[PDB]
């Protein structure tokens, strides 16, 4: 504590425990009731310890389902388009694996002005995965 | 070993200037030296790491923030100048049909690994999936900054 | 010498306005920074949750089925639900079961509707952002660039509180904030221990402050209840804890929370302006010799006096 001539302040009977404990020195039965209120891990992509193929099946099951579409492969690597048309990419990673889903433009930065739009539709296609499994 | 060679300058007035900041922990400074041509200016050479640094000049005792170069505030409010430094809808049968996939298994036991990863995302981060609730992000870049938007949607 | 202060205070006050006139939002935001938005389809009660566990107490809406800005979820919101249920009870399921996208439709229902959403872009000067900010009684503006992103959201405080810390001609206003006319006063609602919540939360509202000081027969300040004191007034779901004084609500309050700030007419922005620094102050509750209420100095009053002056 340090201040000079100062006369700015914390009101004393505003701390919270001193206001508690007037208010239950003044015997309201409601008082003795009342607590007082008390109150993250961000992971990349997806984590899942099933087999790959699986994985993979029910990423393309769910997104069919969405409306979405892919290209012609020959791969754990999905080339996207969801709908102007919204890019995306998936990819498999390695046991133990992570699933990245990676925003990649549109068709018929920019990447900025569609932060939310993408973040949207792959909310929906885990929501798809979830309920699937 | 590997740090990579940047210059910071100062063009606003003064006989002795210095820099301190994020790569210095803010207790040092590193003098800067007047430019043989240009005067009024000063620069120095510093091989910093990669990544993003924060920093100010002391300029004749006084402290101060290049008015030419990119500005940031810092966590608490203190206003800086910084630099980053640098370096078909027919799901494949593979993944359906249980024939193809005994053959996969059969000619495996006779994906890529998660390369070790700011400026190499705008990706997509998720987290554990706390009430009825979905927590999703993704890193995105505005202007010379970065925002780390979140989406916070009711399953 | 009075004049001599005088004469330091208006300079020091040119200085920061050139200070903010020279600067833009985006000038001052962090490298890397958070912005957190909802789902307009969210439940309002749940997204109560998500502001109290990332502790902040606003965030920018997001209509999913228009992919577009749709506004800022804040206090004033979760107020009018709580007049809504209040007097609409037997409707508790029309509450319980209320989206963010439902919000407007109360607010706009019974009782006034605020209907006004300021923004601005990030490459404008500083010093207009705090002037749009100046209306908004909600003392925050969303820095928006279209197409529409939000790429943070602004508030007085942080503004107030990046000057103290960056403006050394801070130490220089010395004028007795008495003798500036900054100072809020009459016309300025009040209430009892005993009063019953309902009621001082439905002065919020009304008066439209942010605020409401609680004093006792004479005038003598005991505490204060904060619009935010509703948040956790109504957790997850509540309307039991309706019923309570303020005096009981206020018992809600975390062990954490700083407590209610005072000053005098007599007291300096340079030392208010310090404490905004080491402090999540909001506000300053004018009492007087004896600690009897005279007043309030708001972070507005505040920041409209650097702006515009006395």
């Amino acid at each position: 504590y340090k201040e000079e001539d100062s006369t700015v302040s914390i009101l004393p009977t505003s701390l919270p425990q001193i206001h508690r404990a007037n208010m239950l020195a003044q015997g309201s039965p409601a008082a003795s009731k009342i607590s007082p209120l008390v109150t993250t891990r961000w992971h990349f992509g997806i984590r899942s310890r099933s087999y790959p193929l699986d994985v993979m099946g029910e990423i393309y099951i769910a997104l069919k389902n969405l409306g979405a579409e892919w290209a012609k492969p020959s791969l754990w690597t999905i080339k996207l388009r969801w709908k102007d048309l919204m890019k995306m990419v998936i990819q498999l990673f390695q046991n133990n694996y992570l699933v990245d889903f990676k925003f990649d433009g549109w068709e018929s930065e920019m990447s900025t002005f569609s932060a939310y739009p993408f973040l949207h539709l792959t909310t929906k296609l885990i929501m798809e995965l979830a309920v699937n499994s | 070993s590997l740090m990579v060679p940047v210059e910071i300058r100062w063009q606003q007035g003064g006989s002795k200037v210095y820099v301190t900041g994020s790569f210095t922990k803010w207790r040092k400074m590193i003098g800067l030296i007047p430019d043989s041509d240009n005067n009024g200016s000063f620069h120095v050479k510093l091989r910093l790491l990669p990544g993003t640094h924060r920093f100010r000049f002391i300029v004749d005792n006084e402290l101060r923030v290049s008015d030419f170069l990119p500005t940031a505030t810092d966590q608490m409010g203190n206003f800086v100048n910084y630099i980053e430094v640098r370096q078909t809808t027919d799901i494949p049968a593979v993944f359906t049909d249980p024939s193809v996939m005994e053959r996969y298994y059969y000619t495996l036991d006779r994906p890529p690994q998660l390369p070790p990863q700011h400026v190499v995302l705008n990706h997509l981060v998720t987290s554990s999936i706390k009430h009825n609730t979905l927590c999703v992000a993704s890193i995105v870049r505005y202007k010379q900054k970065y925002v780390t938007q979140i989406l916070y949607t009711p399953i | 010498s009075q004049e001599k202060v005088s004469i330091e205070q208006q300079l020091a006050v040119e200085s920061i306005r050139k200070f903010l006139n020279s600067k833009t939002s985006y000038d001052v935001l962090p490298v890397s920074y958070r912005l957190i938005v909802l789902d307009t389809s969210l439940l309002v009660k749940k997204s109560l949750n998500v502001l109290l566990q990332n502790s902040i107490v606003s965030a920018p809406l997001w209509d999913s089925k228009t992919s577009r800005f749709a506004g800022l979820l804040t206090t004033t919101d979760f107020i009018n639900v709580i007049q809504y249920y209040f007097s609409n009870p037997d409707k508790f399921e029309l509450v319980d079961k209320l989206q963010l996208d439902g919000l407007k439709d109360i607010e706009r229902a019974l009782g006034v509707d605020q209907l006004d959403t300021a923004s601005i872009h990030p490459s404008r000067p500083l010093f207009e952002a705090c002037l749009k900010m100046l209306e908004s009684r909600s003392g925050r503006i969303p820095l928006i660039d279209q197409r529409e992103i939000v790429v943070s959201v602004l508030t007085q405080y942080r503004i107030l509180k990046f000057v103290a810390l960056n403006c050394r001609e801070t130490h220089f206003l010395k004028i007795p904030i008495g003798d500036l006319n900054i100072i809020t006063q009459d016309n300025m609602k009040s209430c009892q221990m005993t009063t019953p919540v309902i009621d001082v939360i439905q002065m919020l509202t009304q008066g439209r402050v942010s605020s409401v000081p609680i004093i006792d027969e004479n005038g003598y300040l005991i505490n204060v209840y904060e619009a935010y004191d509703v948040l956790g007034l109504i957790k997850g779901g509540i309307y039991n804890d309706l019923s309570l004084s303020v005096g009981e609500a206020l018992m809600r309050r975390s062990d954490d929370f700083e407590g209610v700030y005072t000053c005098t007419k007599n007291d300096k922005l340079s030392t208010i302006m310090d404490n905004i620094r080491k402090a999540r102050v909001h506000r300053f509750f004018v009492v007087d010799d004896v600690g009897r209420l005279v007043g309030v100095l708001t972070l507005s009053d505040i920041l409209k006096y650097i702006l515009l002056g006395s």
